[PDB]
RNA sequence: GCGGAUUUAGCUCAGUUGGGAGAGCGCCAGACUGAAGAUCUGGAGGUCCUGUGUUCGAUCCACAGAAUUCGCACCA
RNA sequence: UGAAGAGUUUGAUCAUGGCUCAGAUUGAACGCUGGCGGCAGGCCUAACACAUGCAAGUCGAACGGUAACAGGAAGAAGCUUGCUUCUUUGCUGACGAGUGGCGGACGGGUGAGUAAUGUCUGGGAAACUGCCUGAUGGAGGGGGAUAACUACUGGAAACGGUAGCUAAUACCGCAUAACGUCGCAAGACCAAAGAGGGGGACCUUCGGGCCUCUUGCCAUCGGAUGUGCCCAGAUGGGAUUAGCUAGUAGGUGGGGUAACGGCUCACCUAGGCGACGAUCCCUAGCUGGUCUGAGAGGAUGACCAGCCACACUGGAACUGAGACACGGUCCAGACUCCUACGGGAGGCAGCAGUGGGGAAUAUUGCACAAUGGGCGCAAGCCUGAUGCAGCCAUGCCGCGUGUAUGAAGAAGGCCUUCGGGUUGUAAAGUACUUUCAGCGGGGAGGAAGGGAGUAAAGUUAAUACCUUUGCUCAUUGACGUUACCCGCAGAAGAAGCACCGGCUAACUCCGUGCCAGCAGCCGCGGUAAUACGGAGGGUGCAAGCGUUAAUCGGAAUUACUGGGCGUAAAGCGCACGCAGGCGGUUUGUUAAGUCAGAUGUGAAAUCCCCGGGCUCAACCUGGGAACUGCAUCUGAUACUGGCAA
């Protein structure tokens, strides 16, 4: 039937993002074929009588990638994460996901829309790491622009509440590349490097009970249905009971294996993007939204009072003074319900820059813990970040 | 269900004990018996037909301690014996394990009798149970064992035996902690609040 | 085709076998041609747990027709 | 498509195509004796009648006339000559 | 996950569409009986789906959400 | 050991008659709730379409062989030297593939079709039957082959083509020829296969012949078993279905089947069938049985057993004792898939899974231990048959969630002339117990067999072999540390659900006010609701409770048991009369109807009668009776019918 895979080497998350125009569709495509001769190479492969329908029709930059990889450093999983304005959504919880993000950016254009409310959507909750490219340097032929572009990427980093005091900078252009433009296959041999220059290494625990997003839910050509996700934490060995626990449902099912992309593994640990199976439970009664968990785990809840920090307007944020009676839109993990705004006595008008504790009414109970770190977005930008103070039913 | 609730306030509206908390106390005696359990939720009048009709028939049923099923189980073999269908019943309903052992001596309560067998402390023969049904015969020989004659919830429930006449159909022997149930039942002599044709009116259709 | 063979009968975890003379294009639980015998594996002393014929294990197969390993075993021990 | 044994089918070929050619010989002779029986002949249809006389006896041995056919095939094709005498 | 489109008195629908909310039914009241009708006399009736942003002013415009519908997207 | 009614039409009443409820049930669903465990059941629909995996092989003891593995031998190396290493060789274990035999025609699943020479009951006559088994007899001697293999050569694969070689329990002669077959007769005619172990005397060109055993082979006549074929009778509904039929009905002669037959034909005759319901139309797999029910009856066909039918659609044939072979072939067709674009491939109503449908119905689990099945003379191998496990309150059953004692009776509620009443021994408080769960630790049993040795008292060689017999030895357990058993703390971890106007057991206080809502029926509510809502209380059931759907019961309300027709529902407007039903009275006869007896048979299962076995019970099970019935065999002659007078 189906093959193995063994965890080998660390499993690292990366991705692919920018706004529209740059390099990101081609560079991810082109540095996995230039690194595959460079640091892979098997006889009478799979992959070249199946080019290659399986790419473009589970995915379009949607939020994942199902390559795994190693390369002689680490080991490589990449998620190729939105940079489209129609998916902004997404694009949170992706680089949420991720430990390092190739931030391409090409050096033609200046800093675009998505280029800087990435690097502030990473900073908050999202990825720690940014490692600039500029693409387009087939098509920048002078030094002098060059220069003058990093120092606005220098710039961005550096107050977007990241480093911005050196970032290694790959300058090269992609299209190019990989039809067999070598000057710059040559630099995507050090990407692996810089995967560990900057990064190197992020430490998770895996000894936690069990805590899982929905990726995609699947109800396969002949086999069960199938949820996946990147394992926060905690571990899933095959052959396993579960309990997701969710939004409006909570469901109980059998845990029958642990894949990784059809390549089987005996566990799942955190920091692996993989595939789980399960006996029991279709597709529809599978709600988004819902984290997948052990039997032990928290209940949800509605209510609870909070402790958020109310940011400013020039690093994005409120700008009006506002009351009770609004609705914004709270991020916890995977997915988003509404909650209000209420708060308890000695306080009713809460101005751009405050702290201030407020009881929330979300209108959906949502799994709740204590201390779970969330994103406040209302017209689509981050009011505050907070966490969950003292849950309450 | 095995109950686990007020015993002696069911002897209110029984208008009878039936061995409701016996050991030092029976009716009016340190609580409130021979009322109606609710305040005006259900007080006094005249009866209805109906009500004894319902009554009677859990009066029989409630002294042995057996569920809605069972006891009309016993019904479809006493009518498919072609012997008194009256008596047959009754004989059935008395091969219970839980009502032997009360007439034995072993248990003050009825309910004290039927929670002796679940905890390890009964056997029959040399058979171990803690199953509150048995068949239960003639000739069959009720022992209590080792880690029995130890506890001292036994013994203070023979108090109460010297005080009851116990079964003469039945040896009863407490001084070994036995007693063997030599032969059938007699109800020539427990009849005596029990109508049998008032009950198998009702069971027919 | 008929052969002597041996059939449960019992329930879950009860092994009863009784001893029939059956069919193999039908079963062994299915058409029967007869019964010849009863079993206990577990020699239980139930009334007549054991039976096992002396007339048709002596006639059925004269014109043939095989038995099994137990009964095989059983033709010694009551000494028949 | 599988079977174990799905050479059977390929087997079968070749005793489907030797028996019908044993068949068809014998069915030329009974034509030659018919032949003579037109012919008002004892003469001519008797030297189709002794002459498929271990013919069809032989066909019978390899069970080719089968069953209770071949104890009546014997008969069936004696009967012939027999109405013309 | 992603795109459309749509919610105005309790009910049936207007209206502006940068500028300030009606008609019809139906209520609810005072009046006759206890209530209601026939009938009599009086009054009341909108978070304009919701939440924001702009302006002296948003139901209208712009943007987020919710619910309906209508198209899309998914085999580890 | 065997059946009860109530409410509901009316101002009141008695009938008539509908309506509703109380019962019992389910492959059930739904809503809420949910401690354990034993036994059973679990896609009813879209017979809709399916990824994948598995479910169908095994014999070397018929072969020709050696592809791999491992030794034996052999030369050799390293002299990594008496030990590592290399080549050779079918010698031996052992076995790839290929020829040969037998299974794959079973088992399994499904109920779509199907009112049926299909099923059921009961008979019958002109048949078959490999595997099975009895008896007697035989197995003689030749020939021609061809796979593999080999050398070439074509395609992406699927899948080929040349040319050469060879084996057999393969193929085809030939010989022999009855208790054979055919034939009145006289006569004529037909068969094959050996392979294995072992061995003393002899022989051999040393492979073997010889001998003895053993299994297998051939023939002939039987028996068994299992299976075709026929008949009669019973099998659903509709006359808003009345006319039907050309191999149609029959007769000859031909032909065909295993066998009987228009099964088929040539000819000949012109009949046949029909209202005791043809023809056609609707619907359905059938049965034992199942459910319910006092019974009769009705309803019904789930699991379990038997029968029949079907396997993408349609059609068709081959080999064979057996097939139109579910997982064989071919042809046509629509699907579906692949592709080197030339061409190919496929069919889950098999299991487990998939998607879609639907109210709803479970895991791509473990295993040959055991039972059975297949191949094989054996060993041995094979098994989605099976045994287990799993999932689901789908149901049946068992046990538990503590026992005792404890009052002015605790607050805390709730109701209350405000005296109290109620919750309530309930709690608190006191002792007493740890089942069962949880933890720790033992552990029966399901195993008989086969395998290594030894005894033979067979057979022959006296010995072997082979089979037989007991004994001797090491062991056969998938489930799973199984049943169970011991210890360990600590009430600990274990109650809910509906209802309380009348039928119907089970009410108060508030809020609401013919609104909100309730409601199986009869019916509720218009601001002092035992009927609505909440609270308090009370009641019935209890790891379940309640609701719905559905079938029978009550309903004797379709009535043979067991119903009406003056007016309640019903008597043609009235005569005549064909079919049909019906027949005064006496005698004789007959025995068809009928009565009696006898004999088969009336499957297993199921009921009952009696009676056991599991820790009980659920569940398991023995023996008897039942098996109401039917046909057959023989009598009886009163009645019924026929015949005669
Ligand atoms: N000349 C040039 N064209 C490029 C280069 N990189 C990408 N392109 C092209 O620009 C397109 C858009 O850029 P990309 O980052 O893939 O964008 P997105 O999918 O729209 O976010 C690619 O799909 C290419 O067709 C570059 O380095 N050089």
């Amino acid at each position: 039937s189906k093959e193995k895979f063994e965890r080998t080497k660390p499993h690292v998350n990366v991705g692919t993002i920018g706004h529209v125009d740059h390099g990101k569709t081609t560079l991810t495509a082109a540095i996995t074929t230039v690194l595959a001769k460079t640091y892979g190479g098997a006889a009478r492969a799979f992959d070249q009588i199946d080019n290659a329908p399986e790419e473009k029709a589970r995915g379009i930059t949607i939020n994942t990638s199902h390559v795994e990889y190693d390369t002689p450093t680490r080991h490589y999983a990449h998620v190729d994460c939105p940079g489209h304005a129609d998916y902004v959504k997404n694009m949170i919880t992706g680089a949420a996901q991720m430990d390092g993000a190739i931030l391409v950016v090409a050096a033609t254009d200046g800093p675009m829309p998505q280029t800087r409310e990435h690097i502030l959507l990473g900073r908050q909750v999202g990825v720690p790491y940014i490692i600039v490219f500029l693409n387009k340097c087939d098509m920048v032929d002078d030094e002098e622009l060059l220069e003058l572009v990093e120092m606005e990427v220098r710039e961005l980093l550096s107050q977007y509440d990241f480093p911005g005091d050196d970032t290694p900078i790959v300058r090269g252009s992609a299209l190019k590349a990989l039809e067999g433009d070598a000057e710059w296959e040559a630099k995507i041999l050090e990407l692996a490097g810089f995967l560990d220059s900057y990064i190197p290494e992020p430490e998770r625990a895996i000894d936690k009970p069990f805590l899982l997003p929905i990726e995609d839910v699947f109800s396969i050509s002949g086999r069960g249905t199938v949820v996946t996700g990147r394992v926060e934490r905690g571990i899933i060995k095959v052959g396993e009971e579960v309990e997701i626990v969710g939004i409006k449902e909570t469901q109980k099912s059998t845990c029958t294996g642990v894949e990784m992309f059809r390549k089987l593994l005996d566990e799942g640990r955190a920091g692996e993007n993989v595939g789980v199976l399960l006996r029991g439970i279709k597709r529809e009664e599978i709600e988004r939204g819902q984290v997948l968990a052990k039997p032990g785990t928290i209940k949800p809840h509605t209510k609870f009072e909070s402790e958020v920090y109310i940011l400013s307007k020039d690093e994005g944020g409120r700008h009006t003074p506002f009351f009770k009676g609004y609705r914004p839109q709270f991020y916890f993990r995977t997915t988003d319900v509404t909650g209000t705004i209420e708060l308890p006595e000695g306080v009713e008008m809460v101005m751009p820059g405050d702290n201030i504790k407020m009881v929330v009414t979300l209108i959906h109970p949502i799994a709740m813990d204590d201390g779970l770190r969330f994103a406040i977005r209302e017209g689509g930008r981050t009011v505050g970040a907070g966490v969950v103070a003292k849950v309450l039913s | 269900a095995r109950y686990l609730g007020p015993k002696l306030k069911l002897s209110r509206r029984e208008g009878t004990d039936l061995f409701l908390k016996s050991g030092v106390r029976a009716i009016d005696t340190k609580c409130k018996i021979e009322q109606a359990p609710g305040q005006h939720g259900a007080r006094k009048p005249r009866l209805s037909d109906y009500g004894v009709q319902l009554r009677e028939k859990q009066k029989v049923r409630r002294i042995y301690g057996v569920l809605e099923r069972q006891f009309r189980n016993y019904y479809k073999e006493a009518a498919r014996l072609k012997g008194n269908t009256g008596e047959n019943l009754l004989a059935l309903l008395e091969g219970r394990l839980d009502n032997v052992v009360y007439r034995m001596g072993f248990g003050a309560t009825r309910a004290e009798a039927r929670q002796l067998v679940s905890h390890k402390a009964i056997m029959v023969n040399g058979r171990v149970v803690n199953i509150a049904s048995y068949q239960v015969s003639p000739n069959d020989v009720v022992s209590i064992r080792e880690k029995a004659k130890k506890q001292s919830r036994v013994k203070a429930a023979l108090e109460l035996a010297e005080q009851r006449e116990k079964p003469t159909w039945l040896e009863v022997d407490a001084g070994k902690m036995e007693g063997t149930f030599k032969r059938k039942p007699e109800r020539s002599d427990l009849s005596a609040d029990i109508n049998e044709h008032l009950i198998v009116e009702l069971y027919s259709k | 085709m008929v052969t002597i063979r041996l059939a449960r009968h019992g329930a879950k975890k009860r092994p009863f076998y009784q001893v029939v003379v059956a069919d193999s294009r039908n079963a062994r639980n299915g058409r029967f041609i007869e019964r010849v015998g009863f079993f206990n594996p577990i020699a239980s002393e139930k009334e007549e747990g054991t039976r096992l014929d002396l007339d048709r294990i002596a006639h059925w197969v004269g014109q043939g027709a095989t038995i099994s390993d137990r009964v095989a075993a059983l033709i010694k021990e009551v000494n028949k | 498509n599988i079977k174990s044994a799905k050479k059977r089918a390929i087997q079968s070929e070749k005793a489907r195509k030797h028996n019908a050619s044993r068949r068809s010989m014998m069915r030329t002779f009974i034509k030659k004796v018919y032949a003579a029986i037109e012919a008002g002949d004892k003469a001519a249809a008797q030297k189709a009648f002794n002459e498929m006389q271990p013919i069809v006896d032989r066909q019978a041995a390899k069970g080719l006339i089968h069953k209770n056919k071949a104890a009546r095939h014997k008969a069936n094709l004696t009967a012939q000559i027999n109405k013309l005498a």
